[PDB]
């Protein structure tokens, strides 16, 4: 019965759509999934944003309805990790203390340029939880979204 | 990829499903 | 709570935006 409007943000190619598709459809169209979080059936509505910047006023206003934000980087893409502050500031701006989860996606891949502590330093520094995920294997995907719910409430 | 409204007699569940599709559609057409 | 009517498949983006917002309010008010 309780609904959560979640927004997924991050650079081009980090796996925002993959995470959304993995959560909802269990694949590697619907933007809504019924989940059970700690015995309570919850409903997750997901906005899967674009990595490509369009400088759109109205896109910011659709983001504004979001209650929580997964900030996704890819662990083998340093530029995508460097982009993270821009997304956190983008979020705080459109929302005017916004619930957030740093997501390090593609943890299945061997060569990683961003280590766990380097990501977790930034996460503790912002005051937000951090989850490693793989849209490919589903590692930590439910954890990521279920943790964002816990962060909103 | 515009979603169609599922009807004036649509269930509340169906309207929620439609709302989430619209949210993404409207975001995308910018 | 007034259920907003289906916007019509020829609706402008502005009209669909209005309907989207009003639908959320409606779904909130009937929950
Ligand atoms: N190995 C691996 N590949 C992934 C993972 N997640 C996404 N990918 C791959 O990364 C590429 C881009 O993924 P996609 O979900 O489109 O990322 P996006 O952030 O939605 N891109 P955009 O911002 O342009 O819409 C795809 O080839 C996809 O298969 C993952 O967890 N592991
Ligand atoms: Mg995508
Ligand atoms: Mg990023």
């Amino acid at each position: 019965m309780t609904e959560y409007k979640l927004v997924v943000v991050g650079a081009v190619g980090v796996g925002k759509s993959a995470l959304t598709i993995q959560l909802i459809q269990n694949h590697f169209d619907s933007y809504r999934k019924q989940v059970v979080i700690d015995g309570e059936t919850c409903l997750l509505d997901i906005l899967d944003t674009a990595g490509q910047e369009e400088y759109s006023a109205m896109r910011d206003q659709y983001m504004r309805t979001g209650e929580g934000f997964l900030c996704v980087f890819a662990i083998n893409n340093t530029k995508s990790f460097e982009d993270i502050h821009h997304y956190r500031e983008q979020i705080k701006r459109v929302k005017d203390d916004v619930p957030m989860v740093l997501v390090g996606n593609k943890c299945d891949l061997p060569s990683r340029t961003v280590d766990t502590k380097q990501a977790q330093d930034l996460a503790r520094s912002y005051g937000i939880p951090f989850i490693e995920t793989s849209a490919k294997t589903r590692q930590g995907v439910d954890d990521a979204f279920y943790t964002l719910v816990r962060e909103i409430r | 990829r515009r979603p169609r409204c599922p009807g004036d007699d649509a269930s509340i569940e169906d309207l929620h499903e439609y709302w989430a599709r619209l949210w993404n559609y409207l975001y995308r057409v910018a």
